[PDB]
RNA sequence: AGGCGGGCAGCGAA
DNA sequence: TGTCCCCTCGCTGCCGCCGCC
């Protein structure tokens, strides 16, 4: 086929920037751009399978990979090649994911929940123009039961949309068109009770209805894909590139709290030198500042509100954007190879270079003279028996045993890591 | 002599033949080398001798560099271009000479080769290097090769940079060593005198017959002795001076402010010293680097009480050269050396090893990426050349050692006849093996998979996997597949990749027990001067391969 | 496409060809399919069998006799298996490998086909076209005839690259003979030159830049030259597989890029191999795989064999409708070959099932120009020959159409057509080069 | 804080 | 009037930019 019909048939198969993803793809396309485009759509979905598996918020989520879409599949682009990127990847996926029922289902659930927010971004012009592209009500057929379908619908309006205010539920219910369809396709809203029923219609929460429609038939073309796939066994290129990719599968604490002495009560002698430090020179140099980022990612600290608190904590935003937030998102595994990095044990922390003036880090039962180990001793009330025990411990070059000791007379009992110290001095708290 | 395309200052001439009477550069430069010599003869008074005979030869290097400069009225760039073009193919003649004598050519330099002779004596040495001279010098009726110098013991840094000791005969056949450098950060004017004597003092010892570790401890002994001198300010200041000559007027450095010479020549110039473009800037960093520069001239006045950061100078201007000095050496502790001269050891610590590497599972890899070359192209066979001139065939193998071909600095040259592959000559020939293995690849033979059949034929079933023979259940297969074809392909791509050639990762052409087994192997760095000299013949070689490897 | 040899897709096209022949017999011989049974299963009734002529032993001896060939039946009719042919009760025959045969008999015992006639394949159909067409290429003619030199290669001798009795062939049509179009076929660069083969590429001195690839030197030695070809002639260039300007070594060979030659647009076309067009109302078959050459027939009969060699060539040719019908192909032993893309004999076969009105198909063989079945037959040589003695190419010159002087033949029916006659207007002379 | 990639300036050497 | 001392390669330190562990 010419270049031109191929580009009218795909102006034709995304007249609406979303794709149902019905008619396979036509074209000639290299094995180089097919490894690559099914190795970035298999990224997106991986990412959004981690999401799932902590529990993340949609919100959240859509915030980790709206980047994710700028840089792997870009979406939202007039250019056909991004598209067609689209387009093969998610065909070359089905290929991959169909051979085992589990695959297809994970594969499935993460396809529908990418076309969620796929459709949570597109705009209310263009959402309307994808649905239209399952039968919509008339003018009148809505005039009639405006007050009902608004009932129904005001809830769902004000905790989905934010439309706090009535006007502005009103405004997008005059707006909003409505679809005719029966209950039985639509029961899960029937029992949460989402949708208008009358005389055994149910009048459309349209994502769900969308979703769910998405996951039928893509299970049912995984199912055919896989039923066609012995003939498609003839080829020496993709086989070994369809294994490889289907083995590739296989708040309390928050940017006030941890300055709050509640919070702070629990942290270790090291946390409170970083954190004193950060206080009294509104900035920390690089070991410092990664050893107290993966302590506070470890206590359960957001990438937001991470970003928040050490954004605050240095008091331009240019040069912290250019500079800084990229390595504190890095930290939390957000972008390059997406590490998310294990928290600095004791081990690690002794094993980095020893601090020197205006360096914070390390561990201050090590890096501090006793005098001053003393001194902060006598401002926790600690007697002077103590204070020459933990004294001694530090003097062995045993300054985990001394943490340990210090956390027992401030509130399995050896104590390696940070982290286990703020834990076990939470969990004495519960 | 030298016909040349006016209309393209690019374009390169070929030597004029023998029939053409000798012109007027070769006789000009030949009565200045007569000059030269007997300037040379009339040393055999001497330092200014010397000062005329280098001047002379200062005379006839600007002869053939005024074939260079755009703005000299007898501007001839493919002159220039054609000499140094011929002092590259001279230099490759004379080591490749080199290795078919087997001997060990450790370095060269734009006119020189050194050669590692194996032998424990100078004169044991000085033979092989005669002999080396006679055979060289019958190749040329007038260029003419000849020692230079005798090393006993030589340390290369790096390139242009290396140190060693030279034998010096002297009247009654008596033989002295001197410390030789050249281009070392000793040398350097950037570099305290400090540096310079400490620096003489560890190669002094190093070069000198003690045992390697014993003398690694001397060093570190004297190095220790050092730092404590350069700590206590034990050490006149005269020894702490910097020398950098500015080549733009201090005004016109943009990042100024970091360099410590622009700072100091600023300071000079308020202070009523006239400080211009070529000045010299002298210095000495006082206890940023830049804001604790100062003049010696002020620093030698007491008045001022300025003391020299032992810091600074202690890590910079002694510690890192003699860690330059030292990387090769055998037991070479950097962290032994920082901790001798008060240095933080984390620092040194990652460039022993490379720091820890640090990943997670990346499944960015394709297993067509993952695939070993070696594995891809065991099961190919070998390009087969024929020489235009004396008939002969080999097999081609890349920039490899041979005993039929050799990658000649002009081009690819048989050993038998001598002769030069014109880019042609070598493009067809690939183009008509890929062409036959196309061929044969659609010749459509087919290869049961059972072991007792086995049968192979060009007849296919309208079933295409039912093997013809009567109750055979073996599985029909081509006998030339195409992902066998594919490795073929690649495989000749790789052949003229200069990437691959460099680091030496083309698939042998010969096999240890095989009677044409290369009796002199290439050595790396020739293998990189050659890539890089024939680029162009390998990209067109590797292009002839992309026109079928695009299509497949 | 790509330089891909998939098995299945090849045993497909190879079972379509027997599917579509079979069909074709019953439709002209107005039979029904249940008159067409397995032959490789025993059978008391006599039955029609329609498949293709394939060895008796699939490592058989390159010279083959009625007695050493078998048919090999189509998924469908026979699941594929292949029988012994008896050809005892035929006295007249031509086989050859490859062929499809449509045939009547009756497997007496189970182990061999016993033949009682043979059904031969219907000539397709000749080219129609209407009266306006016709008038308009009259007035395209302004009444003189129509004029078509057809060229092979290769151009140059075997011992040098001189292409000076090309430029004479220049010079003469464009002063003397003055076409219309001029068809020259490949190879042009020849890969299995003997100089190119040993890489004994010469030193040009007339040439500026000397060249670095074979596609360089036929851009500074072919091309020019070709630019000196009048604007007036329109040429087109038909590749031959040994073509090493060509990037597609495989049968059938799509059509060289104009641009990748440097060859101006104004009056220059190149179509591929196998290729069909049309000049005014005239249709041409072209392929650049000798056939001629590499068909080894199997004969029985005095009168068959009475006949002449190119005739029968060219009468099973029309028959099976494919420009190159022999299977597996031609091989020099490994040099070339006829390198058939099997996956690919579609493309082959005569578009829209039309007898070619001029079917050239250049040969090794001497040149020759003969009237078969109603459809010319045409093999101007190579340009050169081996030693560089003057080759041969052949001029067609045909009366320009006209509907008054009787040589269009009207074809019956409510819509008024005309078939061309072209044995009736078309001469062909083979010059010598 | 560290390795890599491209850019500027200074400099020793053929 | 306004000039010059071959380019090019490799080596080291400094500065700003980008991605990463
Ligand atoms: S022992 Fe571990 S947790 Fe305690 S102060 Fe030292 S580094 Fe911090």
């Amino acid at each position: 086929s010419s270049s031109e019909e191929e580009k009218k048939l795909y102006a034709r198969l995304y007249e609406s920037k979303l794709s149902f993803y019905d008619l396979p793809p036509q074209g000639e396309i290299t094995l180089e751009q097919f490894e690559i485009w099914a190795i970035d759509r298999l990224k997106i979905l991986l990412e959004i399978e981690s999401c799932l598996s902590r529990n993340k918020s949609i919100k959240e989520i859509e915030t980790i990979i709206k980047p994710q879409f700028q840089k792997l599949l870009p979406f939202n682009t007039e250019s056909l090649e991004d598209r067609k990127k689209d387009y093969y990847s998610h065909f070359i996926l089905r290929l991959c994911f169909c051979r085992s029922k589990e695959l297809r289902e994970k594969f499935v659930r993460a396809e529908t929940f990418l076309f969620k927010i796929r459709f949570n971004m597109l705009t209310s012009t263009d959402q309307t123009k994808f649905v239209q592209s399952l039968q919509f009500i008339s003018n009148e057929e809505k005039a009639e039961l405006s007050h009902q379908l608004y009932q129904t619908v005001s809830a769902s309006l004000q905790f989905q949309l934010n439309l706090n205010e009535e006007h502005q539920r009103k405004q997008y219910f005059q707006q909003e068109k409505f679809i005719k369809l029966p209950f039985e396709n639509v029961i899960e809203l029937v029992g949460n009770r989402l949708v208008f029923l009358k005389d055994g219609y149910a009048y459309l929460q349209q994502l769900n209805l969308l979703s769910n429609e998405f996951a039928s038939k893509l299970n049912q073309e995984l199912i055919k894909t896989y039923q066609y796939l012995p003939r498609l066994n003839e080829d020496d290129r993709l086989l070994p590139i369809l294994n490889h990719l289907s083995s590739g599968y296989t708040d309390e604490i928050n940017a006030q709290s941890v300055w709050s002495e509640e919070i702070s009560s629990n942290y270790p002698l090291c946390i409170k030198n970083l954190m004193e430090g950060l206080k009294k020179n509104h900035h920390l140099r690089y070991y410092g500042r990664q050893q107290l980022s993966l302590f506070l990612k470890g206590i359960g600290l957001s990438a937001d509100e991470a970003l928040k608190f050490w954004s605050e904590a240095f008091t331009t935003m240019e040069k912290f954007n250019k500079e800084y937030r990229y390595s504190f998102r890095h930290n939390y595994g957000l972008e390059g190879n997406r590490i998310n990095y294990k928290p600095w044990d004791c081990h690690t922390i002794l094993s980095k270079p020893r601090p020197g003036r205006g360096d914070y880090h390390g561990c201050p039962f090590r890096d501090w003279s006793h005098e001053r180990l003393s001194a902060e001793l006598r401002s926790m009330k600690l007697t002077q028996a103590q204070i020459i025990s933990v004294l001694d411990s530090c003097q062995k070059g045993e300054y985990t045993i001394a943490c340990t000791k210090v956390f027992e007379m401030t509130h399995q009992t050896h104590i390696a890591h940070p982290n286990l110290y703020f834990e076990r001095s939470r969990q004495l708290q519960k | 002599t030298v016909d040349r395309n006016k209309e393209d200052i690019d374009e390169l001439p070929s030597v004029p033949p023998s029939e053409v009477d000798q012109g007027v550069l070769p006789r000009l430069l030949a009565n200045l080398v007569d000059r030269r010599r007997e300037v040379k003869k009339v040393m055999k008074k001497r330092v200014q001798c010397d000062i005329r005979q280098q001047a002379l030869k200062l005379t006839a290097n600007s002869m053939y560099g005024c074939l260079g400069y755009v703005n000299s009225r007898f501007y001839a760039k493919p002159l220039a271009m054609l000499v140094t073009n011929k002092g590259r193919e001279i230099l490759m003649n004379t080591r490749q000479l080199a290795e078919s004598m087997n001997l060990l050519v450790v370095y060269g330099d734009t006119d020189s080769v050194m050669i590692d002779t194996g032998c424990d004596n100078y004169a044991d040495a000085i033979k092989i290097g005669l002999g080396f001279k006679r055979l060289v010098n019958e190749r040329y009726r007038l260029l003419e090769i000849d020692i230079d110098n005798v090393f006993k013991k030589l340390l290369l840094h790096a390139k242009k940079k290396y140190a060693a000791l030279t034998v010096n005969l002297d009247k009654n056949g008596n033989g002295t060593t001197v410390l030789e450098v050249k281009g070392l950060d000793m040398k350097r004017r950037e570099f305290c005198p400090l540096s310079r004597d400490v620096s003489i003092h560890v190669l002094n010892t190093i070069l000198s017959d003690k045992d390697p570790e014993e003398a690694l401890q001397e060093v570190y002994d004297y190095l220790e002795d050092i730092r404590i001198k350069v700590e206590t300010n034990n050490i006149r200041i005269d020894k702490y001076k910097i020398n950098m000559k500015l080549s733009k007027d201090p005004k016109a450095y943009p990042g100024g402010k970091n360099m410590p010479a622009v700072q100091v020549a600023l300071r000079m110039r308020k202070a009523g010293r006239v400080v211009k473009a070529g000045s010299v800037i002298t210095f000495v960093i006082t206890k940023s680097v830049a804001e604790r520069a100062h003049a010696l001239n002020e620093v030698m006045i007491k008045s001022n009480n300025l003391i020299p950061d032992p810091q600074y100078y202690l890590e910079k201007q002694i510690f890192a050269p003699v860690e330059r000095l030292l990387e090769r050496i055998d037991s070479f502790n950097v962290v032994r050396l920082s901790e001798a001269l008060g240095l933080d050891s984390k620092k040194y610590f990652r460039r022993e090893g490379g720091n820890n590497n640090g990943e997670d599972i990346n499944n960015l890899q394709p297993l067509e990426t993952t695939i070993t070359d070696v594995e891809r192209f065991k099961d190919t066979v070998t390009l087969e050349l024929s020489c235009p001139s004396c008939d002969k065939r080999f097999p081609f193998g890349g920039i490899v050692s041979s005993n039929y071909y050799r990658v000649s600095y002009n081009g690819l040259q048989c050993k038998h006849c001598e002769q030069l592959f014109t880019p042609l000559q070598l493009t067809s020939q690939i183009e008509h093996s890929i062409r036959a293995h196309i061929s044969l690849y659609y010749a459509g033979w087919l290869q049961c998979d059972d072991s007792t059949c086995g049968i192979v034929t060009r007849q296919v079933s309208v079933f295409g996997k039912r093997c013809l023979n009567d109750g055979c259940t073996g599985v029909m297969r081509y006998k030339y597949s195409d992902k066998q074809l594919y490795n073929q392909l690649l495989y000749f791509d790789s052949l003229f990749d200069c990437e691959k050639n460099k680091k030496q990762e083309l698939k042998p052409i010969y096999l240890p027990d095989d009677l044409d087994y290369p009796k002199e192997q290439l050595t790396e760095s020739s293998i990189k001067a050659l890539t890089e000299q024939n680029r162009e013949l390998m990209e067109t070689g590797r292009s002839v391969v992309q026109k079928y490897l695009n299509d497949c | 496409r790509t330089m891909r040899q998939n098995l299945q897709e090849a045993s497909d096209v190879l079972d379509d060809q027997i599917e579509s022949f079979t069909k074709i017999i019953q439709n002209h011989y107005k039979l029904s399919p249940n008159d067409f049974a397995d032959p490789t299963i025993q059978s008391q009734s006599e039955i029609y069998a329609v498949g293709r002529i394939v060895p008796d032993s699939p490592t058989y001896d390159k010279f083959l006799n009625p007695e050493s060939l078998s048919l090999e039946t189509s998924r469908m009719g026979g699941v594929g298996r292949r029988v012994r042919l008896d050809l005892s009760q035929v006295n007249e025959l031509s086989f050859f490998l490859g062929q499809i045969v449509a045939f009547k008999g009756k497997n007496a015992n189970g182990d061999y086909f016993t033949v009682n006639s043979i059904l031969p394949l219907p000539y397709p159909n000749s080219p129609v076209s209407t009266s306006q067409e016709l008038q308009e290429f009259q007035a395209n003619l302004e009444g003189s005839s129509l004029k078509v030199i057809v060229t092979c290669g290769p151009y140059f001798a075997n011992d040098n690259f001189s292409l000076e009795l090309l430029q004479e062939f220049i010079d003469s049509i464009n002063n003397e003979v003055k076409p219309h179009v001029l068809i020259m076929f490949g190879p042009f660069i020849d890969i299995t030159h003997p100089l190119i083969a040993s890489g004994k590429l010469p030193n040009f001195p007339q040439f500026k830049t000397q060249p670095k690839t074979l596609d360089e030197l036929f851009l500074k030695l072919f091309t020019p030259i070709l630019k000196t070809i009048s604007p007036h002639i329109q040429t087109v260039l038909i590749p031959s597989t040994k073509d090493a300007i060509s990037n597609h070594a495989a049968y059938p060979q799509a059509s060289l890029i104009r641009k990748a030659l440097q060859l101006p647009k104004r009056n220059f076309k190149c179509m591929a191999n196998p290729s069909s067009f049309q000049i005014n109302e005239i249709y041409f078959g072209c392929s650049n795989v000798d056939t001629f050459k590499d068909l080894k027939e199997v004969i029985k009969g005095g009168t068959t064999s009475s006949r002449y060699r190119l005739d029968r060539v060219s009468e099973h040719i029309l028959q099976q409708r494919r420009y190159y019908p022999i299977f597996p192909g031609s091989i020099r032993t490994h040099i070339s070959g006829a390198d058939l893309d099997v996956s690919y004999l579609g493309l082959t076969e005569f578009v829209g099932g039309f007898s070619p009105d001029i079917m050239i198909i250049p040969s090794e063989l001497q040149h020759f120009a003969r009237v078969v079945q109603n459809v010319v037959v045409i093999n101007p040589g190579r340009f050169i020959r081996a030693t560089g003695n003057r080759g041969s190419y052949a001029q067609i010159t045909v009366q320009c159409p006209d509907l008054e002087d009787g040589k269009l033949t009207l074809v019956e029916g409510e819509e008024p057509v005309y078939l061309h006659n072209v044995w009736k207007r078309a001469r062909v002379d083979l010059i010598a080069s």
